[PDB]
RNA sequence: GCGACUGUUUAUUAAAAACACAGGACUCUGCUAAGUGGUAACACGAUGUAUAGAGUCUGACACCUGCCCGGUGCUGGAAAG
RNA sequence: GAGAGUGGAAUUUCGUGUGGAGGGGUGAAAUCUACGGAUCUACGAAGGAACGCCAAAAGCGAAGGCAGCUCUCUGGGUCUCUACCGACGCUGGUGUGCGAAAGCAUGGGGAGCGAACGGGAUUAGAUACCCUGGUAGUCCAUGCCGUAAACGAUGAGUGUUCGCCCUUGGUCUAUUCUGAUCUGGGGCUCAGCUAACGCGUUAAACACUCCGCCUGGGGAGUACGGUCGCAAGACCAAAA
């Protein structure tokens, strides 16, 4: 798995941590 | 390391001490003292490339040792 | 004085009492590595070890519980191949049968 | 097991300071259930560097070796000898098979 | 009996100093630097006094100089102490006290302590803290800390005068020293 | 919804969401302690000693508690004036 | 590996003499700090953290990992034997344990460094990169978590396969300087293998045993559910 394609899941990761920071913090 | 300085001769109680610095191995570890921090896994990238580095400079002069034995041998 | 074993080191102790319990259970003179032989040397470290070993000590309890399975594989062998010095075994070192 | 005591003394302590220490240090190996093989001097020793006590610094001292055959706990038991003001060091080896001069 | 017991510690004695005489007294200029201590003297032959409750120690910073020690309190402030002065050698007994807590409003009631109404709750006539309608801090922007039920503050560092003029006193007196 | 809970309260129109509470935090206190009452002596604190005493606010527990010291207070500071 | 002791260098802070104008920092500056006397220089004190040289393609450990020195206790490994024993072995679903760092809980500690944050700059802007302060944290004790590019991106084991050069730790033979045989660690290579790069007796070769895992990309390591966790989250893990 080269870098591109880890950078897809990287851009997957940092918005489902920062949607679940925004949504289950309430 | 102290020298001292025999008939006013400063040049050459300055080769003496720089003399002394090398042989002793303080000039080799006050070149490698850092300014900054360096990690464990910054250490170990610095040591293979090192360690390449000490490889080709040996083999050079393995060949070049190998060329000027064969040629003053007189063959 | 200077042959007391207070003034022998735990290491050397264990040696001494290792060879003793070795001369009780040998099947022959020159006996030292039969399986009860084997049995009754593993129950006496890990007894020692059990209660010398400090809960930090991780990497020594490691090596506790190899010699634990290492006695479990030794009392199996015991079990289907030597019935009498199995039972020899459990009897004299208090141990339990598990043939599960 | 059988040890090495090495003891360094500070220079200024006499003959009789030093006998003391080191007869209550065999005196605590006796009642160990002990052996002392061997008590030795070094004389007076130059040091590496100025070890620095509450005193001040001191460049000399007076070495003494004690071999004795003694419990395994000693080492714990002459924790006092941190405490010593008549000592720079001291420090206990396992004896080793080697010819000191 | 009583010679057995007078010999066994002779041999304990000639192999231990003064930092494991856990329970013992002596003055204080008998001890060494670090010593860790309790139960001081403030003065000679009156008893102790500083070092008292459970768990709690002190402990010898310096040497005795003119005749007295430096000494470093629980409070955290260092005093010098007379060196004739006696304490115990160790830490106070029972130091899992400060970390037990209660569970119920019973067992204050079984130590002797009555409920404490706070001075926001009360009226005017009562409390500085006292007064308005709903819940209220009476006071505002042009108001004062909190006090005491007697106008004193309680935040920011307040003491009174006659408290800064003797710690200065003692302050002053101590650094010639 | 409110209060965590058992309790307490306007004797004689209000029993509650109010008070208290266990828990939390801040500030002061080196012992002739601070603090409180008294002109004072003195007493309480306490035959206690910073794992203790006092004052204040918050109020089980869980997750947390961001910015501002300009203002009112409290507080530290070698000098000059 | 765990426990108990102990050492010095350097950084920071503080003190005392001497001394007087800057220091610090940048691409350039400024904040900062300094005449209440700094930086600098000698001596001293306190404290924490990490252990220079040795020193590295070395060593040890199942892996994660492990560096000053002494002692205690302790796990594993190697060699030799005309010693014992007698197939007691390998692998391993479900399970159990260990498991960088960050993080969490309670109590300590806090020199240096430094998420957050304050300020000084750069810039069109600069929620950054640079500078200056600096909290949590980094350290200790006891528990939790259970994840990493946890990588040799190479599961564990067994048998076999031309050599050369080094090296760790032994043993034997030596014939004065080396050979032999085990043991791990490296470099190169005949073959053979490979999509290619390359691997090559520590195979990615010639064969085999047992386990785990894959079946076009995206959606997605997402949704749902269960279990575990104080939380943060973790594991198993789809479909349209
Ligand atoms: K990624
Ligand atoms: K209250
Ligand atoms: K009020
Ligand atoms: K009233
Ligand atoms: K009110
Ligand atoms: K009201
Ligand atoms: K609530
Ligand atoms: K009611
Ligand atoms: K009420
Ligand atoms: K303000
Ligand atoms: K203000
Ligand atoms: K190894
Ligand atoms: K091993
Ligand atoms: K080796
Ligand atoms: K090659
Ligand atoms: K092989
Ligand atoms: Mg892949
Ligand atoms: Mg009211
Ligand atoms: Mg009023
Ligand atoms: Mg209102
Ligand atoms: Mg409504
Ligand atoms: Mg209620
Ligand atoms: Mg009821
Ligand atoms: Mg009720
Ligand atoms: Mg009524
Ligand atoms: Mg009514
Ligand atoms: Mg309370
Ligand atoms: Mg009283
Ligand atoms: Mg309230
Ligand atoms: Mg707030
Ligand atoms: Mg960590
Ligand atoms: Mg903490
Ligand atoms: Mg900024
Ligand atoms: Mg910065
Ligand atoms: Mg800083
Ligand atoms: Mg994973
Ligand atoms: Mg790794
Ligand atoms: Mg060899
Ligand atoms: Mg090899
Ligand atoms: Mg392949
Ligand atoms: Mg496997
Ligand atoms: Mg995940
Ligand atoms: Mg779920």
């Amino acid at each position: 798995d080269s870098v591109k394609k880890k950078r897809k899941k990287k851009m997957n990761k940092h918005k489902y941590r920062k949607l679940r920071k925004k949504q289950g913090r309430k | 390391i102290r020298v001292k300085v025999f008939s006013g001769d400063l040049d050459k109680a300055l080769t003496i001490l720089q003399r002394k610095m090398q042989s002793s191995g303080m000039e080799r570890l006050i070149k490698a003292q850092q300014t900054h921090h360096i990690k464990n896994s910054e250490k170990k990238v610095l040591a293979r490339k090192n360690l390449e580095r000490k490889i080709k400079s040996i083999d050079f002069a393995r060949k070049l040792q190998s060329i000027l034995i064969k040629k003053v041998r007189g063959l | 004085t200077y042959f007391h074993p207070d003034n022998m080191s735990s290491a050397e102790k264990m040696k001494i009492e290792l060879a003793k319990v070795r001369e009780e259970f040998k099947m022959s003179e020159s006996d030292c590595g039969s399986a009860r032989v084997q049995v009754a040397q593993l129950t006496t470290k890990i007894k020692h070890l059990s209660s010398v070993l400090h809960k930090k000590d991780k990497h020594s309890k490691k090596g506790l519980i190899a010699m634990v399975h290492r006695r479990k594989k030794l009392l199996k062998y015991m079990r289907r191949t030597d019935w009498d010095s199995y039972c020899l075994s459990l009897s004299k070192l208090g141990l339990r049968d598990n043939p599960d | 097991p059988l040890y090495d005591c090495m003891l360094l003394f500070k220079p200024i302590i006499r003959k009789e300071g030093l006998i003391d220490l080191v007869a209550r240090i065999g005196k605590h190996v006796y009642s160990k259930n002990g052996v002392l093989t061997e008590v030795k001097s070094f004389g007076k020793v130059e040091l590496g560097y100025g070890i620095k006590k509450l005193d001040g610094r001191h460049y000399q001292g007076q070495l003494m070796q004690i071999t004795m055959m003694a419990t395994p706990n000693i080492n714990k038991e002459l924790h006092y000898l941190n405490k010593d003001d008549k000592l720079l060091r001291w420090l206990l080896v396992k004896h080793r098979d080697i010819k000191i001069g | 009996q009583n010679k057995t017991l007078v010999a066994e510690m002779e041999e304990k004695m000639l192999h231990m100093d003064i930092n494991s005489m856990i329970g013992s007294s002596m003055p204080l200029g008998m001890m060494r630097i670090g010593t860790i201590i309790h139960n001081i003297e403030m003065n000679p032959g009156q008893g102790a006094k500083l070092v008292r409750a459970a768990g709690t120690n002190a402990k010898i910073l310096k040497e005795p100089a003119s005749g007295k020690c430096l000494i470093k309190l629980p409070s955290g402030d260092t005093r010098w102490i007379n060196a004739r002065c006696r304490a115990t050698i160790g830490t106070v007994s029972n130091p899992s006290h400060g970390v037990k807590k209660l569970y119920k409003a019973g067992q204050s009631r079984w130590l002797g302590i009555r409920p404490k109404v706070r001075g926001v709750a009360m009226n005017p006539c009562d409390h500085p803290h006292g007064g308005g309608e709903g819940k209220s801090k009476s006071s505002g922007s042009r108001g004062r800390t909190s006090v005491s039920p007697w106008g004193k503050p309680c935040k920011g560092g307040y003491k009174s005068a006659s408290v800064k003029k003797k710690k200065k006193r003692l302050a002053a007196r101590e650094a010639k020293m």
